[PDB]
């Protein structure tokens, strides 16, 4: 700028750390999506040989979603939430880069490995669940909702000082007026019936879905693909697993914007032999297990009757043998492949 | 309510509660051009400019307050000549508005707001029209975020003040004045030097005195360093005496002319 002081400008330009000078990342892309571009990176000087994740934020400048992600990550500190190490602001192209510690694994790949094996885990499942609840409880206590919880966003650290530690990532930081309206497998039924705002209870439903999938290796509410919140086939799958809710189970279902549509399309009789008990029996989980009774409390249809993250953390399941461990792999060797480059 | 109970481990507390002597030491470079009185008068002027900009755009007081802190942080570290405060004021409002998710300020609206507010409310200071365009705002925003070390979440006295007056059972009587006095504290350095709950308690004390409300027992029932509250009370009392003696409409054009100017390029 002409009206900016020149000495001030050149001093800052001389001192400013550029992402391309500090890190080696070309050809090392490991992710690509609506979030942006994620790279596996090494430090160019030989101070430490650790792996780092570099996220180039989607778009240019500082959008409302970019502003809020920086704002909140700058404050949040907890072992089970991914930690922002540094921000690079690239003046030439107006791009924003975020530096995090590198997580070798995630629940999407871990679950796919077990699902692929067609031809430790019980201690691992509990420990994963406990750390996901701990992480989300920390965000919730700070009035920060995730708003997009699923196995792809539950990272797990590989070999290093934080071996087998869960890291929650890719929080939905920007949603206009906190609104859902502006593959549906992890979405709470109230969202599908047109709920106008995200809640803590919506995150908890997603954790219930993740927990079912960890126990069975299959997405509990799996459904075919395909603006409006109402999605017929996703609701049908929910009722096929859960049963259709009685008036007493969800009294305020009448207040949901899409309730009359539900009544128009669905009949109670269709799901009269469907229940979570029967579904989980077919996938070798016992209904009198402490694991199951907790799952049912997490997967409660009416959001006000859904258990909170803190109450789920106090569940006797986590006092039953085996106890949860800081390393979810529990000292055992990691059989899961390292993630490949793009 | 994001991060509402996290002040003691916040970047506000850990990085941006400053030492008064370090603040004064960095101020000496601009004090070669302006007196101490003239520098305080400039701070008042640009607080009013940011207030007017936020009111024009219909932003809630907390967003306006956050934009004012951003401005103060920048010039706490750097000279007034480094970036034009006329450019920096709307940039701080724009950035602060994007930390929220309930509504968006578009580019044309920002530029229209800066142009209109300066001509209709500050023509005594600025004879020419707002000479900057959106590309200058976007560039200034990058410098601002860098300087602030990406620290965007800011705590203010409004939330604690609200809890205190509800605790007293004196919301209807005391809140409107206490809230107004909190607004006036942004004309000073207080937000850089004390935690927000202490500023709120000082503003509520001055409100009780103006309205002749006996609250000495209530203030005794608290567990707080009352010496630091008294320090804050005295800066508020002095603020209103400088207000009385200051005519910004008559003085600011001359004070703005004395500001150090930027060095041009080679
Ligand atoms: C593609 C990919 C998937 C899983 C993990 C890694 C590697 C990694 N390590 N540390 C990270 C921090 C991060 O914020 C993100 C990140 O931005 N994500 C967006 C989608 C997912 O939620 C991970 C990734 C990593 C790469």
């Amino acid at each position: 700028d002409d009206k900016m002081d020149y000495d001030f400008k050149v001093k800052l330009s001389s001192e400013r750390e550029r992402v391309e000078d500090l890190f080696e990342y070309e050809g090392c892309k490991v992710g690509r999506g609506t979030y942006g571009h994620v790279y596996k990176a090494k430090r160019k000087d030989g101070k430490d040989d650790k792996d780092y994740a570099l996220k180039q934020i989607e778009g240019t400048g500082i959008s409302m979603s970019a502003c809020r992600e920086i704002a909140l990550l700058r404050e949040l500190k907890h072992p089970n939430v991914i930690s922002l190490q540094k921000v690079f602001l690239s003046h030439a192209d107006r791009k924003v880069w975020l530096l995090f510690d590198y997580a070798e694994h995630d629940l999407w790949h871990i679950i796919k490995f077990h699902r692929a094996s067609k031809a430790l885990p019980r201690g691992m499942v509990k420990s994963l669940l406990y750390q996901i609840l701990d992480g989300i409880h920390y965000l919730h206590a700070n009035w920060v909702l995730h708003r997009d919880l699923k196995p792809a966003n539950i990272l797990v650290m590989g070999e290093g000082p934080e071996r087998g530690r869960v890291k929650i990532a890719d929080m939905g930081f920007a949603r206009l007026f906190n609104s859902p309206l502006k593959t549906f497998w992890y979405r709470a039924p109230e969202l599908l019936l047109g709920a106008r705002h995200y809640t803590k209870a919506i995150d908890i439903w997603a954790i219930g879905c993740i927990f079912a999938e960890l126990l069975t290796s299959e997405p509990i509410f799996h459904c075919r693909q395909e603006s409006n919140p109402y999605h017929h086939d996703q609701l049908d799958r929910i009722f096929n697993v859960m049963g259709f809710p009685a008036d007493k189970d969800w009294e305020d279902i009448k207040k949901m914007p899409e309730h009359s549509t539900l009544m128009k399309d669905f009949r109670r009789n269709t799901y009269t032999n469907c229940s979570l008990i029967k579904y989980m029996e077919k996938h070798k989980v016992k209904p009198d297990s402490k694991a199951f009774h907790l799952l049912q409390k997490l997967l409660t249809m009416d959001p006000i009757k859904r258990i909170t993250s803190e109450q789920a953390m106090q569940d006797p399941y986590f006092l039953e043998d085996p106890l949860p461990t800081s390393d979810v792999f529990a000292g055992c060797q990691i059989p899961y492949p390292k993630r490949e480059f793009l | 309510k994001a991060m509402a109970g996290n002040f003691w481990q916040s970047s506000h507390y850990l990085q941006w509660i400053l030492d008064k002597q370090d603040l004064l030491k960095e101020r000496q470079k601009d004090l070669k051009f302006l007196s101490e009185e003239e520098y305080w008068k400039l701070q008042i002027f640009f607080t009013n400019v940011i207030q007017a900009l936020g009111e024009h755009l219909k932003l809630r007081q907390q967003v306006i307050a956050t934009a004012t802190v951003y401005f103060k942080r920048f010039y706490a570290r750097y000279s007034l000549k480094s970036i034009d405060p006329v450019l920096m004021a709307p940039t701080c409002v724009f950035l602060a508005s994007k930390v929220e998710e309930f509504g968006v300020v578009s580019n044309t609206r920002l530029i229209a707001a800066a142009t209109s507010v300066l001509k209709t409310r500050f023509s005594y200071a600025f004879p020419k029209e707002f000479p900057y365009r959106m590309n200058h705002i976007l560039e200034c925003e990058f410098y601002l975020l860098e300087l602030m070390d990406c620290c965007l979440i800011v705590y203010h006295p409004y939330r604690p003040l609200l809890q205190y007056v509800q605790d007293m059972g004196q919301e209807d009587m005391l809140l409107p004045l206490a809230w107004r006095i909190v607004n006036d504290t942004y004309r000073t350095d207080l937000c850089l030097l004390y935690p927000p709950f202490m500023i709120a308690l000082a503003c509520l004390h001055v409100a009780c005195v103006v309205q002749q409300k006996d609250a000495r027992q209530w203030f005794a029932e608290l567990s707080v360093d009352m010496e630091k509250i008294l320090e804050i009370i005295r800066v508020i009392l002095k603020l209103y005496e400088q207000w009385k003696n200051f005519d910004e409409r008559k003085e600011m054009a001359t004070i703005l002319s004395k500001m150090p100017k930027p060095k041009p390029p080679p």
